[PDB]
């Protein structure tokens, strides 16, 4: 009964880099952290000024 | 006199051998009375399509009810009258049938097992009797929050991959499942090289090898055109699946970050790190004086009922983290102390600490191997997992290579800033927000 | 609590030397026969 | 390569040792105190002591004991039954000595401190609470209480009303009277016997005679009935078994197995089980049942255990009795006793194929007989049972004072007069 | 442990911060 469960289709919301049903995301996501933390970094640096 | 090391080197090597079709033959000898022969087939739940999602698991129920050579109750009455025990276990990557018996019973044992793997007399009656039973089992599985939650963890860990299905198999498929389909399943996946026939105890390898009924073999390619991985990576996803049911007394949370496959230097080092966190229960005698600060804190502050760290090894991926059971008002502190132990592990490991968690691992990994059945398993599984090796004695060497820096750098790859995969079953109302869990993976403060 | 609805039942107690043996360990804990 | 080595001292404590090949060594002092050693006034002390094994003792504080063993990755189980109390200790070959000093303080210089022992009290509820989630535990307990009047009846789990009451003197006393020289048996599964005995001799020499507790045996047929709302009902029905390590006994175990239904097969049903066949034919679809067999030093209990549904209770209960009645009416052909026997023999060896099994097996004999009987001789004794013998022992259940215990909705559970 | 390294980067940051900021 709890086995007829299926996680929704997330394709629309996810992205490029991690969209591959059948491949690793570990060698994808490294950067995907860096871009997001890059925005933070900037934000902080500009605000500092 | 004799000392740990010594012992280690003096343990009976495991003999791997191979039949023409690729039938793998292993065995550890001790010349002692009972044996546990087993066939460890490795096509599990992760090869099943959406339909046959619980196909394997169904075969299992049929495995012991007949063989063209032994209709009805034959199997069982044969096993029984010897005094042998027959078990079937099925995972998402490995099915396995094995026999426990008296060592002089190999003759009939191994014949029975081999018979079982290949000929399975399955009539419409048995299919329709086994449907009703598995539908009932599913109903009972739902009663289990540990089970219900770990399924969830796989589902969300691996959304949208074949590996995130329930071994048991989606309710309704069971109903629908076509009788033909069982065939195709077996046919296609029970073809060694996949399978290994392993065994431990009083037998002579020589005989085992010989005794293997060479009856059907891998009907597969001789070149690279097979090379298309049946074992294609499963995409890693850091999601949560929260399933609230304030009608249940306690709370079940499984939190894990993705890890490596079965084979990796980092993968023993992890274990030594989980050695440190530990695993705790309402009934542990040491409560507050436990050495794992997680333990100590739930002991002392009635923070949890039972928690347990795990490292779920798979080919292409893993699941690694803790699991805790607790009150509805405790979820967040538990989550806090846990992740906090992770973090402090990759930045502040002390040689003393790792050293103790090292030793523990030794013991867990020696003590499990007491007995014939455990040792069979190690052998069978170990050859589809890590290939043919029997790393047992190496272990202590590998385990021994762990300076606390090793444990700390290994730890940070997987934990540090990785998106955890989360699953709980209400009352989760207090279970952290995904963003909170996540920032729980780095260390600015807390 | 685990649901006991089906054929699966197989619990009944009778071992050789030990009978109704309950263990309380510093780490683990349980109830056997 | 070297077989075990028993040694009975002047004190009367037995010790054994096998230097095994593998990297695992486990010591385990068996003291003769069971639950049967308490009185109306003492009940629940065994249990609290069992849970009390990491408290401060003379040479080791509760912190050192716990952290100690952790330091090394070692276990310390404390196990007990109605007759005995196995204190087990597992660790790596190189650390036996650090560990054995622990085992000796835990057992020999326990210091029950008013404050440490109060802190534990609660733990008893928690423990009992978890153990009483398997109907087997409350029924099986309530069976002992009903079939016995005085000694073996007192259960393993503290009584609800005695929990916070179990005072330190009580634990002191219980250690001093029962944890003594005559009642112990050291056992090692990877230790040197020459070094083991030295240690034994240095630390285990304490005096105490039996039954400063109130030892004695007696069997009284009774019924203890617990009503529930659960859909399933469990009941046991048992008569005085044969005694421990005697022929009768051994005959019972054989016969137990002719009916005895402890599935050898996963998802498999028993073709061999007579009870199951018999019950099963007059029985519904869902239902499970098994022969029960219990032997202790001065008494036993033999019979069966049912798990039926509300309305089937009776049908399954009498069904099984009737079939065991068939064996006592003579009806039992040779083919089935040999199977049974081989079943048994295969069982006992497998029981011993493990360190933890082996160590139990050895420690247990130690306390009953005074030595270690090897497997081979054991196998010979079971074999000696006569096809008739079994019948005879069976005749005894049927014509032996009944004692039953149930749990659930009991509108359909026979009483003594009902069967 | 990791504190020296981390205390060293934390000391750096305060330094450059003053220097620049101030």
């Amino acid at each position: 009964s709890h086995t007829d469960i299926k996680v929704p289709d997330f394709s629309d919301y996810r992205r490029p880099e991690v969209l591959d049903s059948t491949k690793s995301s570990k060698e994808s996501s490294e950067a995907r952290k860096g871009f997001s933390y890059l925005v933070t970094a900037t934000t902080t640096v500009g605000v500092a000024y | 006199t004799a000392t740990y090391a010594q012992a280690l080197q003096s343990v009976p090597e495991t003999q791997v051998s191979q039949l023409d079709n690729g039938l793998r033959v292993a065995s550890e000898q001790s010349s002692q009375p009972t044996c546990t022969v087993g066939v460890w087939i490795d096509a599990g739940s992760r090869y099943e399509s959406e339909k046959n999602n619980g196909a394997g698991y169904f075969v299992e129920h049929l495995a012991f009810k007949g063989t063209k050579n032994r209709p009805g109750n034959a199997l069982e009455k044969e096993v029984e009258s010897m005094g042998a025990h027959l078990n079937a276990y099925s995972t998402r990557e490995h099915t396995a049938y094995y026999i426990k018996a008296l060592s002089k019973d190999l003759p009939k044992a191994v014949e029975l097992l081999a018979d079982i793997v290949q000929n399975c007399s399955l009539e419409d009656s048995q299919i329709e009797k086994e449907r009703d039973v598995i539908l009932q089992e599913l109903q009972e599985n739902d009663t289990s929050m540990r089970d219900v939650v770990f399924n969830y963890l796989h589902a969300t860990a691996f959304q949208g991959t074949p590996l995130a299905q329930s071994v048991e198999g989606p309710s309704e498929n069971v109903r629908k499942l076509s009788r033909a389909d069982l065939t195709e399943y077996l046919s296609r996946h029970y073809k060694a090289p996949r399978m290994v026939l392993a065994a431990a105890g009083g037998l002579e390898h020589r005989q085992l090898l010989d005794l293997a009924q060479k009856h059907f073999s891998g009907l597969s390619g001789t070149y690279d055109e097979d090379a298309v991985p049946t074992l294609s990576p499963c995409r890693f996803t850091g999601s949560q699946i929260c399933h609230r049911e304030d009608g249940l007394p306690l709370a079940h949370v499984a939190i894990a970050v993705e890890g490596p496959g079965w084979a990796h230097p980092d993968n023993v080092a992890l274990q030594v790190a989980n050695a440190i966190i530990g695993h705790y229960d309402c009934t542990y005698g040491g409560g507050a004086h436990l050495s794992s600060p997680l333990a100590s804190i739930a002991a002392t502050n009635k923070l949890c009922q039972s928690f347990q760290t795990f490292n779920i090894c798979y080919a292409d991926t893993g699941l690694l983290g803790a699991h805790f059971v607790c009150d509805h008002m405790s979820i967040d502190d538990m989550m806090f102390v846990l992740q906090g132990q992770w973090m402090r592990l990759c930045t502040s490991a002390t040689e003393s600490e790792v050293l103790r968690g090292k030793n523990l691992l030794r013991n867990a990994l020696v003590s499990h191997l007491d007995g014939t059945t455990p040792v069979c398993e190690d052998i069978g599984r170990s050859l589809l997992t890590y290939g043919r090796r029997i790393p047992l004695a190496e272990w202590e060497s590998r385990i021994a290579e762990v300076d606390a820096r090793v444990v700390r750098e290994v730890c940070s790859k997987y934990f540090y800033d990785q998106c955890p995969a989360v699953a709980g079953f209400g009352p989760i109302e207090q279970l952290p927000d995904y963003n909170r869990i996540r920032s729980g993976m780095f260390w600015l403060r807390f | 609590k685990r649901s006991v609805l089906c054929r699966e039942s197989l619990r009944g107690q009778a071992a050789g030397r030990p009978l109704v043996a309950s263990v309380s360990l510093n780490v683990p804990a349980s109830v056997r026969y | 390569p070297q077989d075990l080595e028993f040694t009975r001292l002047p004190n009367g404590l037995v010790i054994a040792s096998l230097e095994n090949y593998a990297p695992a060594s486990r010591i385990g002092l068996f003291i003769k105190a069971g639950s049967r050693y308490e009185n109306s006034n003492n009940l629940g002390t065994s249990h609290l002591l069992r849970l009390a094994s990491s408290l401060t003792t003379k040479g080791a504080s509760s912190f050192k004991i716990t952290r100690g063993i952790e330091a090394v990755g070692g276990k310390l189980s404390v196990t007990s039954t109605r007759e005995n109390m196995a204190y087990t200790v597992e660790c790596l070959r190189d650390d036996v000595d650090i560990l054995m000093e622990f085992l000796l303080n835990v057992t020999t210089a326990p210091e029950f401190r008013r404050w440490e022992v109060a802190a534990l009290q609660p733990q008893l509820r928690i423990d009992k609470a978890v153990a009483l989630q398997n109907p087997q535990a409350h029924v099986i307990e309530n069976l002992h209480a009903a079939a016995y009047r005085n000694a073996l009846a007192n259960s393993l789990y503290c009584p609800d009303y005695r929990i916070g009451k179990v005072t330190p003197v009580e634990l002191h006393d219980y250690v001093q009277n029962h944890f003594t020289s005559a009642r112990m048996a050291l056992i090692g599964l990877g230790v040197s016997h020459p070094v083991l005995k030295q240690v034994a001799e240095q630390f285990l020499n304490i005096r105490g005679g039996l039954g400063l507790s109130g030892a004695k045996a007696k069997y009284h047929g009774g019924e203890i009935r617990e009503q529930n709302g659960d859909s399933l009902v469990h009941a046991a029905l048992v008569a005085e078994s044969a005694a421990i390590g005697s022929a009768e006994a051994n005959a019972f175990s054989v016969l137990q197995h002719v009916l005895g239904a402890g599935p050898h097969v996963k998802r498999g049903s028993n073709a061999t089980s007579s009870l199951y066949q018999a019950v099963a034919k007059g029985v519904h679809q869902p239902f499970d049942v098994s022969a029960f067999n219990a032997s202790y030093s001065d008494s036993g209990l033999f019979g069966f255990y049912t798990i039926s549904q509300a309305a089937s209770a009776g049908d399954v209960i009498k069904a099984a009795y009737n079939q065991v009645k068939t064996i006592a009416q003579g009806n039992l052909s040779n083919p089935d006793v040999q199977a049974a026997k081989n079943k048994l023999k295969a069982g006992y060896l497998m029981s011993v194929e493990s360190s933890e099994g082996f160590l139990d097996e050895v420690g247990s004999q130690a306390l009953a007989a005074g030595s270690y009987t090897p497997p081979s001789t054991v196998l010979q004794q079971i074999d000696a049972v006569a096809d008739a013998d079994v019948i005879n022992a069976a005749k005894k259940f049927v014509s032996g004072r009944k004692s039953m215990a149930a749990s659930g909705n009991l509108g359909h559970t026979p009483f003594i007069d009902e069967l | 442990r990791n504190w020296v390294p981390t205390a060293q980067l934390w000391g750096a940051v305060g330094a450059v911060g003053l220097v620049s900021a101030t």
